[PDB]
This record gives structure tokens, sequence and C-alpha cells, in this order.
């Protein structure tokens, strides 16, 4: 239960839905860096 | 086998609870650093021709 007094860490904490288990910001970094 | 990253625990977070220590320990740790290496010299002429 994520009740941190109003602060919201969803964009930096891991995403259970995705199979990679990577946060929303980390996924854009991995997509953005392609050979 | 597959690597294990460490023991797993879950700190008991709550919005009106705190944890405070009641004792202490004093620890001594070691750290090692190299500062120099051997001073060597080579005379090219004697090495190559001789
Ligand atoms: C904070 O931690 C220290 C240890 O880091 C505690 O001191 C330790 O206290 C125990 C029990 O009083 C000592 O063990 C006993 O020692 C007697 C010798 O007097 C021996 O006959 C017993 O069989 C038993 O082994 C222990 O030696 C002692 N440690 C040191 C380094 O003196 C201290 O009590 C802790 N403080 C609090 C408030 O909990
Ligand atoms: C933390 O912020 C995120 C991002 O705004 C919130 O996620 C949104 O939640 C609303 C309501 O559930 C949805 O309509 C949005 O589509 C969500 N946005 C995204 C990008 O997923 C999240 O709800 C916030 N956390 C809390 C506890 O309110």
């Amino acid at each position: 239960i994520k009740d941190f007094g109003g602060f919201n860490f969803s964009q930096i904490l891991p995403d259970p839905s995705k199979p990679s288990k990577r946060s929303p910001i980390e996924d854009l970094l991995f997509n953005k860096v392609t050979l | 086998y597959t690597m294990s990253l460490g023991a797993e625990n879950s700190v008991a977070y709550s919005n009106n609870s705190i944890a405070i220590p009641t004792n202490f320990t004093i620890s001594v740790t070691t750290e090692i650093l190299p500062v120099s290496m051997t001073k060597t010299s080579v005379d090219c002429t004697m090495y190559i021709c001789g």
C-alpha cells in the first residue's frame, strides 16, 4: 500500500504488469537507445 | 546455478512508526592502495645491437 503522504513515485518504481519488470522511465530509456 | 543477488527482506513501513537504535558497535576496516612501481631503465643500443 503506497501512501507516502502525497508524494507519488510511480514513474520510478517497477511495473508489475510488464514482463521486463522495469519502471516506466527505464523502459523509455531502453527503447530510446537502439543501435 | 543462477546467481543470487542477496537476502530478501521487507522493512515494516508505516505512516506513524519509527525505529531507533539502543546500542552501538565500533568497527575497524582495512583499505589497501598502491602508490608506486619500480623504476626501470633500458639502454636501447645495447639491447638492440650489443
Ligand atoms: C550493548 O552491547 C554490549 C556488547 O557490545 C553489551 O555489553 C555486553 O553485556 C553482556 C551482558 O552483560 C556481557 O556478557 C557477559 O559478560 C560477563 C562478564 O562480565 C560474563 O560472565 C557473562 O557470561 C556474559 O558473557 C558482555 O561481555 C558485554 N560486552 C562487552 C564488550 O563488555 C551491553 O550490555 C549492551 N548495552 C545495552 C544497554 O544493552
Ligand atoms: C501517480 O501518478 C500517476 C501518473 O499520473 C497516476 O497514474 C494515473 O492514474 C489515473 C487514475 O488512476 C489514470 O487515469 C491515469 O491514466 C494514470 N496515468 C498513468 C500515466 O498511468 C497514479 O494514479 C498516481 N498515484 C496515485 C496514488 O494517485
